[PDB]
């Protein structure tokens, strides 16, 4: 029957198949073509400087040792037969820890075609290193990549390319990151050199622009509004020493509380950033308001007219200088 | 020697587990079941939920039919690797694992006519993107999808049994903030780089319970905003009293505002909780700024400030009550 | 232990009608319930095994159903010779095998 | 040449042995006698509603296929051998993620007696589900189980029994308790049957009864809140002309109360319903709020109705402590009788 | 084709003994578990004892306190039941019934075939 | 040649070796000698009640089957031969999670000697459970053990002894824990009986003494100084009612802040401790000071003569009683 | 036909070959020539005192039993044969948990030249323990080591050595630096001996030198502390009559400094002794407390010796600022020159 025909075909193809030799062992390099279907992109870690992504990784080469013509169908074989075929030794140069999903069975595919094409699929979750520069954080754009390379074979043996050219990578447009938005991605096919020799390489890259609404609502509004509270002190008569002192110093304490809770809630990037600069600016502004009150209090016991003059000019200037600082900061960091 | 031993030895003779039943005749039809032991915790931060199921699959393998007097073979996980098994996988699972203690938790039963039943115990960390608008008044219904990894619609077709997916108690489940409302199951065909695949879905309707959030956020915030209202009823010459009251209410509100979102991912849109908390903070801010303005105008227009005190007394509670009314009717409506 | 109870103790019906015999067990016997027919003066004959499956050569008019503790045997279009005593038998752990008291199915005139 | 005998005995033992077939396939219902020695009742995680337990799981049964005659009565076997004979495929129904220890070698033992009786001991850590009703937190007692049985063998094929009287078949080591927030009162064992679509299966259950310790929550939540309420009330014995003092006092007391409530709830896991601790927190917070608003009313009625202002100050002074004392009595009694 | 033929009919005085034998033919005898079922005059069917299909394991009803003993011989294709310390309550028609092979219990739970049965009367008259 | 000689020797040894029979299977007990080179003790967690240590674990025994005399030198075989020899079934009764390091190859050693001695080395990382008594935290000493037992054999078969007497363990005087100090370690040897039979046991135990300076400068000094500030209000004049109330209740609030922040700074030990006692003592002292001011304020107008004397008596009373509390605490907990 | 000769070479290459014996077992000492290419210097975890490093680990040694005479000069074996021959049992002495990557296939390679010389390159990630001496935190610098060698073979059997001049055998990529806190200054390779309880071994070492970035700590804790001290100073810069104002000012300054110190410590590792930042925060908190006590004295002595009150106020107004300034001068000068 037809079942017996397929069985004898597969037994013949696997018979005397040397797993140690690539297709076209002595001859033109075997061309491996890659497809990636991004199933999802997961936590992008500023602290660890890496991101996790899940994908269906497919490779397609052409082996004549596996050519059959007795039947017209494409033979999808049980994935455990992939331990008897030659598959390319592709490896991601910048992955930290990756695995193939294994429920309910090892999530890999192997498909044969009558003209010898092998279609080799895997479902992989990878954590890849991303060089992240968070100097402009949170107003930053990150560029996260995934380099694909051959470990042993050189460019005279194995040649890499993308199947479908720009349609090789798919599913990128439907990823939904809570903290970023993918703005662009590129497919790069180049060649590189190591202490062993030339090597094929592919590269998939993404551009992630950090969403700013959360940071605005959660960080910038509190500091600005507490700065305005600090300002309100100017419109309290300079004889209200207790009131003005309480208002100013409690604004200082509130600014410190905001900064501390921001430290605890935000990621731990231990170098300076735009958010840190803004918080420092607002803290210094509140400190200046406290100092100018202290000056006015030391003054009006001698020159009440000068105390009133200082109060009026402070009323005018503090809002203006704060707004100008904001304009400079927002222009520089956007 | 024994009868069943001879049956098994004959069944496994001349068997190729790399080839599905009817590899070149017709698609293998697989009926599927689920017994949901529990639905574990739903962590909106990582956008995943755990689920524990007994997963059963039934199909016909014409090479596994015998002619003994015994009607059914009842087996361990010992034969699972010996016979052909469908490569079913869960399309939206971040990680899944089978259970191996004390012995692999599979079961196999082969009938006289070649029918095969295969069951295994699984724990799945399914992924679903939670639209966190209306949080904490949000409802979710997110799926569990599975399909073959390597066999397109022309080889393997899945089909739900009459009463396939069943849930257990639902009383002991670990749904902290949610409440299981019901389930639905679906079938579809999904195009892929590999081919067309029959995708089977099960949906679980989860409704959040306000509870935790309502108590912690809503009641303290409302009473804190009421503190400024009570501040309004003190005096005009009690400058330190009003100023201290306003500033300490601002500090308390700032303390409260942080823990509202500690149960949320870093989403860059505004949720119901965030809108409520921000509105309360603005109410406190406006109360203290109103007092500041009144104290400034006490020397400019006492006749106008006398009106302003009672005007604020009237407006602030009324504005907050209208905000509550519109907010609650709109969100509870959704 | 398991005690099978058959009700009614008798069932008077006329040919061509539809009969229903009930066997109820004290504890669950899963699917292991069988039905036997004993025409007086002969040895019993297996009718239904595993609570739903007809034995070999049994006319299709004999049907059974149930599980756990409630089982039923239904005869459709009583033929004249289907008047006999019917027993239910269970396979369990504490009593290995056990029979019901029997239900005598007689003619109505 | 005294080792050749044992090597030949072991080599012959498996001759013609099929480990796909349970012992007594055509004669009996296989009957496995089980015993559990809890070396340490591991920690309980109320956040995950789970608990860990480390046990020496001893299962015994009979295998007539492995009868032997020789100089020795009891025969020791290694993992390579135990992997070749039939063993019961026990699993834990509510287990989450169990690990079998294999350092420096697999922590299993298999002994066979001349008459075919097997004893299979295994050291393994079990993480099991502990469904928790935290309504009476932090005064809640839990009785969460450990249920195990066979996968793929119905009660018509394999049945489990406790090797000794059930109550003495689960033994906890004296120093086993690794609990720091609970106390292990004892356990109850039982047997049963679970009905599935594939048949009826034997279940062996054991409930470990736990009682939460209260001293920590007392000394770090209850006393600070009670004392903040006491302060709020202390406000009443000042004089009305100390308006700034009374206002700052009340507002800072409310601030401290919010700090305490945040800390307490952040300590408790995120359950969406009210616990005894929440009731205490809310009532105390209400007392603080009411004291502040009462002071506001007194200040208002000063300069216009001084007689009524003093009257209400005296009335609040008298009443608020009585209300708080009654509430404490009722709350503590109602939650300690349980 | 299958044929179960009970024998050993005869009067017995109370406290006596009797050896029923059931000759089987038409099927493989060593694969089926065989059992003894008795029906007292004017009463329902009652199960007496069962033996595994290899003869290794034997099971008896409660009312037979170690008095009976069941046995078989796969070479002769015969099923036996030695009865001892009889009583007048033991009078009944005794049937041998065969149980199909299965991987559950020690055979399917039911009796696929029955014998005609022999009357066994216990009375000193 | 020499290589042929060694190869034939090793083949002779490993031919006829039953891996199931101990050396002297029917003879006197096989004596196993154990060393340990402690490499580190990584993380002593009080919340998890455990500690991690890496060690080189050695076991030596004499196996007559492996005896050879054709060559004089010792055979250090490739580590994979250890799957072909009999090795003792040594287990750590109190471990939780442990592994043998496996890079670049499985870190294990198997060295033979002509007389038949076998040396078997493993590099292990063990997370061992160490029940801790934290009633006196942070002034406490912990006693963490490592119980090495035989899983299957009894003392008739296997007997364990420290090879080297008191030098069987080394490297324990170089360990530098970040928070503890190993004051003493001890080696023990004994026998244990379960329901399964007697067993040979070995025990390695350490004694840890927590370091105090961090805790002093972190938790103790701030509480004492806040208490000093609380006392300062005695110096202030009766009239400064606002000043005294503000000072007292701010001390209360800051003490609450320290308590609720040490909450999550310190490990989650949900029972009571010495640090809890001290911080509660400081809190009650501050509370009593504020109560004292309230009493003075109430009782002033009616009788300042007694009010002033009460204030002076408080000035005298609080420091001495606090010093007495400090003395009783420090002696009782040291 | 080239395929035939290649397959025959591969098949005959392992005839009579035992992989349990190192090459030159009875004649020479095996020389292994090592070379590391550091691909990325992973994060340094201060809490766990560890660092992560990704490398391409190369080892070369000569094995006469693998000599072949064929058309090609070097043949690249498959991992199945890489597991069939002897390889050095190199391990990292201070490693905590390392991983040999095998996605999609084992990232290894074995190449044999006609001479019998093997080149074995692995790609692996090492998590090594780096002891920390945080006396100068955040002004501290560290030298994180990376020692490796043979696990079983003593100095008399296997010796390692760098494939080139040692300085140029450990190479770090230009962009191979994943450090946030630190900056990588340079490495220092060396070779030595170590005496274990099992013999003398060759140990190959490499120290990576690191220096901690300070600007974050400056801007996040040092500036707030200094500014809070300046507030404690402007307390003196204020009128003596405003008793409630000065009281609230000082006490809220103290509460702010408590908040700052509590926040600052959280970031630090759980060291047991006092770091530079602990010294600084303690001295600042002392200055704030002293300023409040000074105000207490001034208030006590006012209205009774107002001249003395003014005198001590002016004395503090001159003494505290310069005292704090000189403290800072000496502190920074001593700590920023090590
Ligand atoms: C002592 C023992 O059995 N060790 C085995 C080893 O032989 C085998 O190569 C490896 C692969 O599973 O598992 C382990
Ligand atoms: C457990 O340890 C044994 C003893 O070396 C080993 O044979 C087995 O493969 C190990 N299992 C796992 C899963 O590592
Ligand atoms: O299922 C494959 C299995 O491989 C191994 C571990 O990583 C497991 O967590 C994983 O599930």
């Amino acid at each position: 029957s037809n079942m017996s025909l397929v069985k004898e075909t597969v037994d013949r193809l696997l018979k005397g198949y040397d797993i140690r030799l690539r297709p076209d062992f002595g001859g033109p390099p075997v061309a491996v073509g890659m497809n990636i279907d991004i199933a999802s992109i997961d936590m992008v870690s500023e602290v660890n400087m890496d991101y996790t992504l899940t994908m269906y990784f497919q490779q397609a080469w052409r082996d004549k040792r596996l050519s059959y013509n007795v039947i017209p169908l494409n033979l999808t074989l049980d994935n455990r037969v992939a331990d008897q075929l030659w598959v390319p030794d592709t490896y991601f140069l910048n992955d930290k820890k990756s695995f193939v999903h294994g429920v309910t069975v090892k999530n890999r595919m192997i498909r044969l075609h009558p003209d010898g094409t092998v279609l080799y699929g895997l479902r992989i979750t990878t954590t890849a290193a991303c060089m992240m520069d968070l100097r402009r954080y949170p107003l930053d754009e990150q560029n996260c990549t995934l380099e694909i390379e051959s470990y042993g074979y050189t460019t005279d043996d194995i040649e890499f390319y993308w199947r479908g050219d720009d349609n090789a990578v798919t599913g990128v447009t439907k990823i939904e990151l809570p903290q970023f938005s993918i703005v662009d991605y590129k497919l790069i096919t180049k060649k590189v050199v190591f202490s062993t020799g030339s090597y094929p390489r592919l590269s998939l890259s993404f551009k992630l622009k950090r969403n700013i609404g959360y940071f605005i609502l959660q960080t910038y509004m509190p500091s600005i509004l507490i700065t305005i509270l600090s300002w309100v002190s100017f419109w309290i008569n300079y004889d209200a020493s207790a009131a003005r002192v309480a208002l100013g110093i409690t604004t200082v304490l509130t600014m410190t509380t905001i900064n501390t809770h921001l430290r605890e809630t935000l990621p731990k990037i231990p170098y300076v950033k735009a958010i840190d600069m803004y918080l420092m600016g607002c803290f210094v502004f509140v400190f200046m308001a406290l100092l100018e009150y202290a000056l006015v209090n030391y003054i009006f016991f001698s020159q009440p007219a000068r105390a009133a003059a200082i109060d009026r000019w402070s009323r005018i200037f503090f809002p203006v200088v704060f707004s100008f600082f904001n304009i400079v900061y927002w222009l520089y960091y956007v | 020697e024994g009868d069943v031993t001879v049956i098994l030895n004959n069944l496994l003779e001349g068997y190729d587990n790399k080839l599905r039943p009817d590899i070149g005749v017709k698609p293998t039809l697989i009926h599927t079941d689920m017994y949901v032991n529990s639905i574990g915790p739903v962590n909106a931060i990582n956008m995943e939920y755990t689920i524990d199921i007994f997963f059963a699959q039934t199909w016909y393998d014409r090479r596994l039919k015998f002619n003994s007097t015994i009607k059914v073979l009842r087996l361990n996980s010992n034969m699972v690797g010996k016979i052909w098994i469908p490569d079913t996988f869960f399309r939206n699972s971040k990680k899944a694992d089978a259970h191996w203690i004390t012995t692999p938790n599979r079961m196999l039963r082969i009938w006289n006519d070649g029918r095969v039943l295969y069951t295994l115990r699984l724990t799945i960390d399914a992924e679903c993107q939670l639209q966190l608008h209306n949080f904490p008044m949000d409802e979710h219904s997110c799926p569990l999808e599975f399909s073959s990894y390597g066999y397109p619609r022309e080889e393997i077709v899945y089909q739900w049994k009459r009463s396939s997916v069943e849930v257990g108690d639902t009383r002991s489940w670990r749904l902290y903030q949610f409440s299981f409302v019901g389930l639905r199951n679906t079938t579809e065909v999904v195009k892929t780089t590999s081919g067309d695949y029959v995708v089977m879905s099960v949906y679980f309707d989860l409704s959040r319970r306000m509870g935790y959030f309502t108590i912690q956020t809503y009641i303290p915030c409302t009473l804190i905003v009421v503190l400024s209202w009570v501040s309004f009823w003190i005096n005009k010459d009690a400058v330190p009293a009003r100023t201290s009251l306003g500033i300490t209410t601002v500090l308390t509100m700032t303390t409260l505002s942080t823990i509202a979102r500690k149960s949320l991912p870093k989403v860059s849109y505004v949720t119901a909780m965030d809108l409520f908390v921000s509105v309360c903070f603005i109410f406190v801010f406006s109360a203290l700024v109103e007092y500041g303005t009144l104290h400034y105008f006490v020397s400019s227009q006492p006749a106008r400030a006398a009106k302003m005190d009672s005007y604020a007394r009237i407006f602030f509670p009324t504005a907050f009550c209208l905000f509550n009314l519109v907010y609650w009717v709109s969100y509870l409506y959704l | 232990e398991i005690v099978l109870t058959q009700s009614p103790a008798t069932l008077s019906l006329s040919p061509g009608e539809r009969a229903t015999l009930s066997c109820r067990a004290s504890q669950s016997v899963s699917s292991y319930l069988a039905w036997y027919q004993q025409k007086p003066g002969q040895a019993p004959r297996l009718l239904i095994y595993d609570a739903s499956n007809r034995a070999t050569g049994i006319p299709a008019r004999f049907s059974g159903s149930g599980s756990g503790t409630d089982f039923t045997l239904t005869i459709s279009s009583l033929e004249p010779e289907d008047f006999a005593v019917y027993y239910c038998q269970q396979r369990s752990n504490w009593p290995p095998y056990s029979f019901g008291q029997g239900t005598k199915l007689e003619i109505k005139r | 040449d005294n080792t050749t005998v044992f090597t030949r005995i072991l080599d012959r033992l498996l001759d013609g042995y099929d480990n796909r077939l349970r012992p007594g396939l055509g004669e009996r219902v296989t009957e496995v006698k089980t015993d559990i020695f809890v070396t340490s009742f591991g920690p309980v995680s109320d956040h995950d509603m789970e608990y860990t337990i480390d046990v020496f799981f001893r299962q015994s049964w009979k295998d007539e296929r492995l009868k032997f005659k020789g100089p020795m009565t009891v025969l020791r076997l290694n993992n390579l051998m135990a992997s070749k004979i039939w063993t019961p495929d026990t699993f834990f129904h509510n287990g989450k993620k169990s690990v079998a220890h294999n350092m420096t070698m697999p922590n299993k033992l298999l002994r066979i007696t001349e008459d075919g009786t097997l004893l299979y001991t295994m050291r393994l850590t079990v993480r099991a589900e502990c469904p928790m009703h935290l309504e009476d937190f932090p005064m809640d007692a839990h009785a969460c189980p450990l249920k195990f049985g066979s996968y793929a063998y119905t009660r018509a094929e394999v049945v489990y029994e406790w090797t000794r009287e059930p109550a003495r078949s689960v033994v906890v080591a004296e120093d086993g308790s690794r609990l720091n927030q609970y106390d292990l009162l004892g356990q109850t064992v039982d047997s049963g049957i679970v009905q599935s679509s594939t048949g009826e299966y034997v279940v062996m259950t054991t409930h470990f009864h736990l009682k939460r310790k209260i001293g920590y929550f007392v000394i770090q939540t209850y006393l600070p809140c009670i004392m903040t309420v006491i302060l709020s009330q202390v406000s009443f014995w000042l004089n009305r002309e100390s308006v700034p003092a009374r206002t700052v006092f009340g507002v800072t007391t409310v601030l401290t109360m919010t700090t305490l409530s945040i800390s307490a709830r952040n300590s408790l896991p995120k359950v969406a319903y009210a616990t005894a601790m929440d009731w205490f927190i809310a009532v105390c917070y209400a007392f603080v709020f009411s004291a502040l608003i009462e002071f506001a009313t007194v200040n208002y009625f000063t300069k216009s109705q001084p007689a009524r202002a003093a009257k209400i100050d005296r009335l609040s002074r008298i009443a608020f402590p009585l209300l708080f004392g009654i509430f404490n009595l009722v709350y503590w009694a109602t939650y300690l009788n349980r | 084709e299958v044929q179960l033929l009970e024998s050993g009919e005869g009067l017995v005085q109370p406290g006596g003994s009797l050896r029923l034998s059931c000759a089987a033919s038409g099927f493989t005898f060593k694969t089926y578990a065989m059992s003894w079922v008795r029906q007292a005059p004017g009463k329902g069917l009652e199960w007496v004892s069962a033996i595994s299909g290899s003869g290794a394991s034997t099971y008896y009803a409660d009312f037979v306190e170690g008095r009976f003993t069941i046995s078989r011989d796969n070479s002769k294709n015969t099923l036996y039941l030695q009865m001892n310390s009889l009583r007048a309550e033991d009078t009944a028609v005794y049937y041998c019934a065969k149980e199909p092979p299965a991987m559950v219990w020690f055979g399917g739970g039911y009796f696929d075939y029955w014998g005609q049965g022999t009357l066994v009367t216990v009375s000193s008259a």
